RNA sequence: GGUGCAUGGUUGUCGUCAGCUCGUGUCGUGAGAUGUUGGGUUAAGUCCCGCAACGAGCGCAACCCUUAUCGUUAGUUACA
RNA sequence: GGCGAAGGCGAAAACUUAGGCCAUUACUGACGCUUAGGCUUGAAAGUGUGGGGAGCAAAUAGGAUUAGAUACCCUAGUAGUCCACACCGUAAACGAUAGAUACUAGCUGUCGGGGCGAUCCCCUCGGUAGUGAAGUUAACACAUUAAGUAUCUCGCCUGG
RNA sequence: AUUGGGCGUAAAGCAAGCGCAGGCGGAUUGAAAAGUCUGGUGUUAAAGGCAGCUGCUUAACAGUUGUAUGCAUUGGAAAC
């Protein structure tokens, strides 16, 4: 997911 | 096989619809068997009126018809043509020495009145309209003038034998089982070219709390 | 976004002294780009169960990719013993397959494509398959990357 | 600069031969202790990277959860990280659909902050009865949705102590594609949660250790002074029973 | 006059028996199941604790009448 | 629980004899698997001959029950049930799962062999049970003793 | 069901064993080269099938040219 946003 | 909803809080929640008196059961008799050929014409030559219900009001050789139906000009007519020619059949069904003084008044919120829902029940299903969207978009018109939940039932041929395929709706809190409810009950003949069809409809109107007695 | 419906029945459970009728639905519905998703729901009367069906597909679609407007590999649909299979056509001879097939794959916004039913044919089970071999389809691109050969070799 | 091994006395160990076996890529080679013990390094890397990723999620103006159920110390733990920093949690048992679907949980959310309100406004004017028993679906409702009322839409993140015990909770949250981190006993399964945490939960010492870590690590992106994280020493000691005898009958 | 084996309406029985279902969700490829199940508690699916279920509806309950006690408004054609 | 390929094998002893298990630097040097046809074995019942015959008990008689009872119950009661020599070759002869080979998470047991070594425990090589992952399965379920991943061979099946 | 089926409970693993014939069968090196692969040659009648074309007022139809396939033999290759 790499990262929220 | 239940008992009719209207009647069990009838005369203790809901006033009377004719309130009259005469001579012991002399012309008692005469005089209900009378208003009620009234009533009838109301809820049967002038479909077009949606009369709600009519109040009866007799005391020794006087008579007041309360009417409250949701379009009055259909009563009245065009410049007042129709309501002496209705008054006219009223005194010939009535006799000729009583005065008649008719009063028509427009009802406030008619949708939430049993009767003109199940007249245009039958009024659509007598027209070959597809029964369960006509229940639908009757439903949808009813419970979106905010009252509380419904109750429609129909039975008799649904456009074929067979009848025991009849459909029921329910849509909310609708407590038969409380006395003090304030609900309303109808009936209606859809009489459709292959028999009869009876509309059912019962609708709730809010609490009914603090009443006491009768209205 | 069709929503083409493929199958309804008139399922029923028995309960004391009378049959509970309850006839559900199946339907397909495809962007026809790459969306697809199915829905089986139940339900006492048409239209509700029809909506409840839409409701449960639409919800749940998921992508497929477009290699010359069809399948571009063989594969086997293997599903609850009931086998379906794809090839992929040249491009002119158009859709043959049959109902659900047809649906499943016209629903997809594809073209030309070879098909036939093996085992059996209940609809749920060869959608199923359906989908199971369109998405057990492995991309050329993404068997580049992970091989040494992604140079179009 | 961030929880050095040397706290690092008892948390690792767990009842022998319960352990799944894919999950062994943490765990070395077997002792004759039989209770799995961890690798500290890839330890601080995962709470690094939960760290840095909570963060993140605070800092992205975003409601995250709390899960507890275990009988006590985890509840009263969740209740004390509630207290000491404003954002939801769960104390009783998850309601096996919490996530999955709201609309039926928002909707009795709302009723029990209309009933506070009506509450907070009536004078008992109702009867006494009346304010008997609305206090008592009152009671109701604060025990049963009292974390979980400060929320709008579903949380962009959760934390839980035990993936095992809430296996429906990580179910749910798997059903959907938000994120999840858990504290991964011996015993969990790897591939379902997200972010895996090797910690011993069965020890409570170690659980509030992580926990309270957790809880400063989000809390210094919401300012507020991060009592247990960063913190070099003598804070990260906190009072506990006897904590010892890691199988269990 | 016929067709209650075309019917509407009405009524009987199970039975005033505690039972019958629905919305969302989950499980199952599917009929379907989970609520309605487990413990105590009642006449009751009455209530509450446990519970991948959360709620909701009909019913049951209470709102009606009626007899059982006391206070008040009233006094006859009663009573005195 | 143990052994046997299967049917089966449990009061004691002797003789003959089978195959089995673990480590085998030893030897030989692919001599192996499957096996049409052929051969051997194969629960009970049954047949022939001679014995033996306590108990049990087909058939048979009687007493009850019933509407009837040529059955269920009871009292008797023959073949047989036992041994010696020949035959029959069927059984839900089942793990309803042909044999052989290699691989594939795990956990709990149990028994045999080796070593460490009072048993208790540790591990190794094997058999035998339970639980259970992926995987398979129409589902039930199977899952290192597969109904999984495959190969070789034999036998078998094509609606009732 | 060669491509293209199964044999626990749906039809289907013989009651089991010893096993001839047959089928299949460890690793390494060389040769030959039956199979196996490819090169040439010969041959595999016409009509018909396919495709183009021509001619029928156009298909129906008639005709033209090209088109596969297998086998024998001959040059090689030498993984199996």
């Amino acid at each position: 997911m790499g990262n929220f946003d | 096989q239940k008992v009719n909803s209207n009647g069990l809080r009838f005369g203790i929640n809901k006033n009377w619809i004719s309130r009259w008196t005469a001579n012991s059961h002399a012309q008692t008799a005469k005089w209900l068997i009378e208003d009620e050929k009234i009533r009838n014409l109301f809820f049967v030559n002038y479909r077009n009126a949606q009369v709600s219900n009519v109040e009866i009001e007799r005391t020794q050789a006087t008579v007041d018809v309360f009417v409250y139906a949701a379009q009055p000009a259909f009563l009245i007519g065009s410049e007042n043509k129709n309501i002496q020619k209705i008054t006219k059949q009223i005194k010939q069904i009535i006799g000729r020495t009583t005065n008649l003084d008719l009063t028509i008044n427009e009802i406030g919120s008619p949708m939430l009145s049993a009767r003109i829902i199940a007249r245009d029940l039958a009024n659509a299903i007598e027209a070959r309209v597809p029964l369960r969207t006509a229940m639908r978009q009757s439903l949808i018109k009813v419970l979106k003038a905010g009252a509380n939940g419904i109750k429609v039932l129909v039975s008799g041929r649904l456009n074929g034998a067979e009848i025991a395929r009849d459909k029921m709706y329910i849509e909310g809190n609708m407590p038969l089982s409380t006395l003090r409810a304030d609900i309303d009950y109808a009936l209606e003949k859809a009489q459709t070219t292959y028999g009869v069809i009876g509309v059912k409809v019962w609708i709730n109107r809010g609490m009914i709390y603090t009443k006491g007695l009768n209205r | 976004f069709e929503e083409r419906i493929v199958k309804l029945k008139r399922i029923s459970k028995t309960t004391k002294g009378g049959r509970n009728m309850r006839f559900s639905v199946l339907v397909v519905v495809g962007n026809r780009k790459g969306k697809i998703g199915y829905g089986i729901a139940k339900a006492l009367e048409v239209p509700n169960a029809i909506k409840k069906a839409i409701k449960a597909a639409h919800n749940s679609l998921h992508t497929i990719e477009i290699h010359k407007g069809s399948i571009y590999h063989e594969v086997i649909g293997r599903s609850g013993a009931s086998r379906v299979l794809l090839k992929p056509a040249p491009q002119g001879t158009g859709i043959i397959a049959g109902g659900a097939i047809r649906a499943i794959i016209e629903l997809a916004g594809y073209s030309d494509i070879y098909t036939k039913n093996l085992g059996r044919n209940t609809p749920i089970n060869m959608i199923h398959a359906t989908m199971d071999g369109i998405l057990k389809q492995l991309s050329p691109r993404r068997v580049a990357i992970l091989r040494n050969k992604n140079l179009n070799e | 600069s961030l929880a050095k091994l040397g706290e690092m006395r008892t948390h690792v160990g767990m009842v022998k031969r319960y352990w799944n076996p894919k999950m062994g890529f943490f765990i070395e080679p077997e002792r004759k202790h039989n209770n799995d013990h961890f690798v500290l390094e890839l330890q601080r890397q995962s709470l690094q990277t939960a760290y840095n990723y909570v963060k993140e999620v605070a800092q992205n103006n975003g409601q995250i959860l709390f899960v507890g159920t275990k009988n006590d110390y985890v509840k009263k733990l969740v209740n004390n990280i509630a207290k000491r920093v404003d954002v939801a949690f769960i104390t009783q048992r998850w309601l096996g659909g919490t996530l999955t679907n709201f609309k039926t949980l928002s909707i009795s959310i709302n009723k029990l902050n209309k009933l506070v309100e009506k509450q907070a406004e009536n004078a008992a004017d109702l009867t006494k009865k009346e304010n008997l028993m609305l206090s008592r679906e009152i009671e109701r409702l604060e025990k049963f949705f009292g974390g979980v009322k400060s929320l709008k839409r579903l949380p962009n993140l959760l934390i839980v102590d035990d993936p095992v015990y809430e296996k429906n909770a990580v179910a749910e949250a798997n059903i959907l594609r938000i994120p999840v981190v858990a504290l991964c006993n011996t015993n969990t399964n790897p591939e379902l949660v997200d972010f895996i945490i090797p910690a011993n939960n069965h020890q409570p010492q170690s659980t509030c250790l992580l926990m309270n870590l957790l809880a400063d690590a989000v809390a210094e992106a919401k300012a507020m002074p991060t009592m247990f994280a960063y913190k070099p020493d003598e804070e990260i000691q906190i009072e506990i029973p006897q904590k010892q005898e890691a199988p269990r009958q």
